[PDB]
């Protein structure tokens, strides 16, 4: 527990735009891609490395975890009402120490 | 009765919009990654480990998507003809329990 080290009133805790719009950004912009091979898909090969059903799953689960990893510094944007005891879903959650 | 240009399309797939596609993807993780940095300008330094495991986790994924782009227009073919012979350890990655 670190409150009354020096954090009087919630200035960089919490949110301060829309990051979660440019992480989202990335999975809309891959569906691009996914739909477009999937329109030449007679076009690919297969016999080169990647698969056709390969692709598409691997790209999905790339795509949202590439996603993941921008909101991951983000995820301090929840960690605001964190400070409260009412809640507690990280703290009485957390196990460390 | 031969209907000439009617209902047909033109510079549509000689144009090759899969590669268009491909570069438009590393432009959102370019540019969204030139945001956190005005923000960083927080304290500006260089200690930074909370951020330094979010930032690394970004690039651990777009090793996927970038080599699924590769890989893509190689099978592809009419997508596009280019490769990277760089290599790096995710391509390998591992699984445990």
């Amino acid at each position: 527990s670190m409150s009354q080290i020096m954090y009087n009133y919630p200035a960089m805790l919490g949110h301060a735009g829309d990051m979660a719009g440019y992480a989202g950004t990335l999975q809309s912009l891959g569906a691009e891609i996914a739909v477009e091979q999937a329109a030449l898909q007679s076009a690919w090969q297969g016999d080169t490395g990647i698969t056709y059903q390969a692709w598409q799953a691997q790209w999905n689960q790339a795509m949202e975890d590439l996603v993941r990893a921008y909101h991951a510094m983000s995820s301090t944007h929840e960690a605001n009402t964190m400070a409260m005891m009412a809640r507690d879903t990280a703290e009485a959650a957390k196990w460390g120490g | 009765m031969s209907l000439l240009d009617a209902h047909i399309p033109q510079l549509v797939a000689s144009q090759s919009a899969f590669a268009a596609k491909a570069g438009l993807m590393r432009h959102t993780i370019g540019q969204a990654e030139q945001a956190a940095m005005s923000a960083q300008a927080f304290h500006q330094g260089e200690s930074s480990a909370a951020f330094q495991a979010a930032h690394a986790r970004f690039v651990a994924a777009a090793a996927k998507v970038n080599t699924l782009l590769d890989v893509a227009q190689a099978n592809l073919g009419e997508a596009a003809g280019t490769y990277v012979a760089a290599d790096a350890a995710a391509a390998s990655t591992y699984t445990g329990f």
